[PDB]
RNA sequence: AGGAGGUGCAUGGCCGCCGUCAGCUCGUACCGUGAGGCGUCCACUUAAGUGUGGUAACGAGCGAGACCCGCGCCCCCAGUUGCCAGUCCCUCCCGCUCGGGAGGAGGCACUCUGGGGGGACUGCCGGCGAUAAGCCGGAGGAAGGGGCGGGCGACGGUAGGUCAGUAUGCCCCGAAACCCCCGGGCUACACGCGCGCUACAAUGGGCGGGACAAUGGGACCCGACCUCGAAAGGGGAAGGGAAUCCCCUAAACCCGCCCUCAGUUCGGAUCGCGGGCUGCAACUCGCCCGCGUGAAGCUGGAAUCCCUAGUACCCGCGUGUCAUCAUCGCGC
């Protein structure tokens, strides 16, 4: 089963079946990622599922695009649609939506475009 | 701000008053009406249009 | 198991150590006289930062693939002062590099494919993975959680 | 290099363009248009009157298909000269009209006015006509006559509204005239019809 | 001996097709025209507001 | 089995629009294959300019752009098909540009 | 790497950064418990729309709150006894992961001088360092006058959770001490009502003035 | 003829500001002898001369908004953009032979892209508001109270600036005030001064590895890739006139380790040598590579600027001028 979910320029693919448990993103694991900051993130849905429906199914997630944590939050993003999606189980989606709202939803969230005077600066920062 | 457009407020009367009959409190239900019953090109202003006719509606009945 | 399975920072070193006992590699005479970048202010401060440095190019040859000179000399580049002037992205050297990759191909870890750079054999392949293969049996102890 | 292309064609169809104002300005430059075909480039001129573009027997035409062979450098130009359908509904024709009126030291309120009539006359909506610079003294002056309904600023007053500009000179130096005309077809977005 | 030596690079080596300047002479893919005088034509390239 | 490649450029979206539902319409008369029409990234030209056109008062810019629209159509070789394709109006504002590919 | 490892996967049964479960922790304080969020929470950084509402800092969690106040420390107006605290060097603004690890480091001292929760520290940190007066000018005719005001708790977090922060990037600047020892020396110093807490000290002054401007 | 020769208080456009401001006006009626007044005023609301209710006025025009562009969710269509989506088939590497990974076929899953349409309309509920206009609250929903960000900015003034870009009245020269060339200058210097970069270091400095963009731009061009030089760069050259080739990697961040607080293991100005690069030539008047060199500065009084959500701060990249040259300007 296929999910997507997008982040700032950050665009993760998720793919999920049944398996042992073992979880890929880029076809790395996700327990040896190098941020730990991005790695708690990564591993924070999940952890709510419960180890039954961990250790239940596999699930490889390719991510493009944005930072290192734009990726770990898409990746987040596309990991709760795909297992909601998997169980479509209510209880689960009331748990995650009293954890976060973004779960199933999404952060919305761009860049401004920079303006004249000083564009490097930003929108909004001008000279003295 | 959220005033009513006045140009909107103008040519609701219209449609209250040449087919009473034609309209409900369903903003859905008016919005294909005032689509039709107009040329409207924009569909922001025709959503304008359907919320002061179901607006007039809703204030009909009430006297 | 596979490089992919296992941290670089740890596998980069025990490439190097392992790497250290093949005669076909060997810093040569002007290698301890010269930084390892442009983009670097000073020297290195170990002795072994020659066998690291082919223990990384090997590593990429198992990721990229084929990659030739500039785009190595590109990953190794990296931020430099410059003077009252904020700091700036610039480019490692280039024989450093060159001479490592005419000694993995020597040493027949890998091989070329011209006009797009250099692959890794399979005898190439084979080894990183057995020392990834090692390091994960290893790892799996110290940490169960890789048993998975 | 396609866009090396588009603004290529581009950039060499105005240039013509202002040449022929320098050229067929008393004829009334109205348009031009050009099409390509294997035959070559026929360009397409509607003016005020061709009578004068013609010149005597074909001869004015004769010099513009040469020169303009070579200095734009196109491939087998024909010239196919037309009448502007409503000059009244051309901002730019009517514009270089009443510079033309000013220019023969007509006074500039009678030649704004009955330029304005002759306009609004031909089915046009709205006209706006602007004159600035010096009209009665040695200060410099801006002078507006305004008829009809006319937007000015948004989406709709770039697409709708023909715009013209046009210097005219005197002995005590030169003077602008804006006009802005509103063909009768066009309806604003603002306009909304019952059935 | 009164020929402008011909300049292939420096300021004067571009020139505003229209106007004549040899100020800021813009060449998005090679327009060779004046800043001044890309305001009056932009509309007639086709070039629009945004 | 050798096909045609076919790609049109136009400022105008519309322009474009008609002339591909000429080919397309020629597709299902001359009973030829025809993959839809592929829309690239519309490629899009920005230039900026400073309004003043002295050096005094602050500092205003006008961004212009244009859009340039490409699509591509591939069909099949029918002689048939193809001879029909010259014989299309085209506006002076669209550009066509054909390979013949195997 | 051992520790690494260790501390991503010991919290998995939802647990405060790696270690402090907040159960055990306890707000003493009755005006401050309906405005703290001790909400179990893995990795306390949301991005969310905190700042888009009235008060969506009431669900900020506290050592978020904590991480944010020691991300903009560096270069402004005030200049605590003549210093321009200004943070050249690798400013903690944009750079989120610094003043994590930083925070994590400071929690660990916490822990092992106190013996017990560094949350709970903080928490008495902040309880002892929440001022409980201040002053404003009032007019009536033109003439200004100081008048004594009460402060709403959610600005009493805010002034304390800042000034710690004050205090521990002044204690850490031009020294040899690092930051993370001069954060926890802060909290541990404001935990017991010490006066050489720049955040307690400075509760004790602005305390002051409004004392003797009622 | 020409003049970057004067005249912006001789002009035209064009630009700055007033000001994205809530404003400016007319037809008719009415009041006043008259300059003029009413409309355009009064209570509430608006981002607003936006509307609501009262008025000696009724309507209209310009402006506002509507208009248009980009983003955010969904439906359809579209496939040389994307993929062990699933994928039998073939090959290779590891291994505990379970399984793990890479390449070709492969079809459109899905991404991406561009055409059409829906979705958000105070839409519904509660309160406030006179029961009007409207406001607040609540739900649901990707998105609510002009959804967000932008473009479009009147009547008039600023004798503001621009005639040194164009056109341009008057006046001056007209082998000069016209044209071409050489050389220098346009940098020169005790300083007052606006705006920027760096430093004043634990945050650091140094060594390896780990995860990350898009704006764009590319034919006397982007240039992979091969070879050599520590490097600046040099010889060759694939692909590409552009979803197909290249600029191309991110940096900020973390991991394992050394230096451990001092004007110094910070900082590099300044100074010499050699080497490299563009241009005919770069002392005046370019940049880079290595060595030696190490300047002040250890937080800066008065004063004072900016910002309100992907916003401020930190970090880098593309792009105009360009053969090189930015701490330059615009954008990502």
């Amino acid at each position: 089963i296929q999910t997507t979910g997008k982040r700032k320029t950050a665009i993760a693919r998720a793919v999920i079946r049944e398996g042992k448990g073992r979880v890929r993103i880029n076809g790395k694991p996700v327990e040896i990622i190098e941020p730990e900051i991005a790695r708690f993130t990564i591993l924070e849905p999940l952890i709510l599922a419960g180890e039954e429906i961990w250790n239940s199914v596999d699930i490889d997630v390719k991510v493009e695009g944005g930072g290192f944590m734009g990726q770990a939050e898409a990746a987040r993003m596309a990991i709760a649609r795909a297992l909601v999606e998997w169980t479509g189980d209510m209880s689960l989606k009331e748990k995650f939506m009293k954890y976060d709202r973004t779960m199933l939803v999404g952060d919305p969230r761009r860049t401004e475009p920079h303006k004249p005077n000083r564009s490097t600066k930003g929108p909004r920062a001008k000279r003295q | 701000g959220k005033i009513r457009q006045g140009f909107i407020k103008r040519v609701a009367r219209e449609l209250v008053n040449k087919y009473p009959n034609e309209f409900t409190t369903d903003f859905e239900h008016n919005k294909k009406k005032v689509q039709e019953l107009t040329n409207v090109t924009s569909k922001k202003i025709r959503n304008r249009i359907a919320g002061y006719v179901t607006k007039l509606v809703r204030m009909k009945m009430e006297g | 198991a596979t490089v992919y399975d296992v941290p670089g920072d740890l596998l980069v070193e025990r490439v190097a150590q392992r790497l250290k006992e093949i005669p076909e590699i060997k810093p040569p005479e002007w290698a301890p006289f010269v930084k390892t970048g442009r983009h670097k202010e000073r020297l290195p401060e170990q002795e072994d930062w020659w066998y690291y440095r082919v223990a990384s190019i090997l590593r990429r040859v198992y990721l990229d693939g084929p990659v030739g000179i500039e785009r190595l000399r590109t990953y190794y580049g990296g931020r430099k002062n410059r003077g009252h002037a904020p700091e700036k992205f610039y480019k490692a050297g280039g024989s450093i590099i060159r001479k490592a990759l005419q000694q993995l191909e020597a040493a027949g870890f890998v091989e070329k494919v011209p006009g797009k750079g250099r692959v890794i054999t399979p005898k190439g392949r084979s080894f990183l993975d057995k020392i990834a293969t090692e390091l994960k049996k290893e790892l799996e102890e110290i940490i169960p959680e890789l048993k998975k | 290099a396609i866009e090396r292309y588009f603004i290529r064609e581009a950039v060499r169809e105005m240039l013509i363009d202002e040449f022929l104002e320098k050229e067929l300005r008393r004829a009334g430059y109205g348009g031009l248009d050009i099409k390509k075909t294997p035959l070559g480039t026929k360009v397409i001129i509607f003016a005020a009157n061709p009578g004068y573009v013609i010149g005597r027997g074909g001869r004015r035409i004769r010099e513009l298909t040469r020169i303009l062979e070579k200095q734009f450098g196109l491939e087998n130009p024909q010239i196919e000269v037309e009448e502007i359908k409503n000059p009244y509904l051309n901002a730019k024709v009517q514009a270089v009209r009443l510079a033309q009126a000013l220019e023969r030291g007509i006074h500039f309120r009678r030649a704004a006015y009955a330029a304005l009539r002759a306009i609004m006359n031909n089915g046009a909506r709205g006209v706006e006509i602007r004159l600035s610079g010096k009209l009665t003294g040695e200060r410099a002056k801006s002078i507006r006559f305004y008829q009809g309904y006319l937007a000015k600023v948004g989406n709709p007053a770039e697409t709708l509204v023909s715009k013209g500009y046009a210097q005219a000179l005197l002995k005590l130096g030169v003077i602008g005239v804006k006009v802005a005309i509103m063909p009768p077809g066009a309806r604003l977005p603002d306009e909304i019809e019952i059935i | 001996y009164n020929k402008r030596k011909p300049r292939k690079f420096g300021k004067g080596a571009r020139r505003c097709i229209r106007c004549g300047q040899y100020g800021p002479i813009i060449r998005i893919q090679g327009l060779m025209l004046c800043r001044h005088c890309f305001r009056e034509v932009a509309p007639k390239l086709g070039f629009r507001k945004y | 089995m050798q096909k045609a490649r076919i790609k049109i450029a136009s400022t105008n979206v519309r322009s474009l629009d008609e002339v591909a539902n000429q080919i397309k319409q020629i597709a299902e008369r001359t009973g030829v294959r025809m993959s839809g029409p592929i829309p690239l990234p519309t490629k899009r030209i920005r230039i900026t300019t400073r309004k003043s056109p002295d050096g005094e008062g602050s500092a205003t810019f006008d961004r212009w752009e244009l859009r340039v629209h490409k699509r591509l159509i591939d069909i099949e070789a029918d002689e048939r098909a193809m001879r029909q394709i010259m014989r299309i109006r085209v506006p002076e504002d669209v550009t066509i540009e054909i390979e013949l590919i195997s | 790497a051992k520790p690494l490892n260790e501390r991503f996967f010991i919290p998995h049964e939802i647990k405060v950064m790696g270690r402090w479960s907040t159960e055990d922790v306890e707000v003493r304080d009755p005006s401050l418990k309906p405005y703290i969020n001790l909400e179990p929470r893995l990795l306390p950084h949301t991005h969310g729309r905190h700042a888009k509402k009235h008060f969506g800092k009431a669900n900020v969690h506290i050592v978020e709150r904590l991480i944010n106040k020691i991300m903009r420390s560096g270069g402004s107006h005030y200049k605590v006894a003549g210093h321009f605290m200004r943070r050249e060097h690798r400013s903690l603004n944009s750079k989120k992961v610094k003043a994590y690890e930083v925070v994590k480091e400071a929690f660990k001292i916490i822990e092992q001088r106190t013996g017990k929760n560094p949350i709970q520290v903080l928490v008495w940190a902040i309880e002892n360092a929440a001022p409980r007066e201040d002053t404003t000018s009032v007019m009536f005719g033109g003439i200004r006058y100081h008048v004594a005001v009460d402060i709403s708790p959610m600005r009493r977090l805010d002034v304390a959770l800042r000034n710690i922060a004050l205090g521990a990037s002044a204690k850490c600047y031009r020294n040899k001490m690092s930051f993370a020892e001069a954060l926890a020396e802060e909290i541990i110093l404001a935990a017991n009502k010490d006066p050489k807490s720049y955040a307690y000290s400075k509760k004790l002054e602005i305390e002051r003035i409004a004392e003797s401007s009622r």
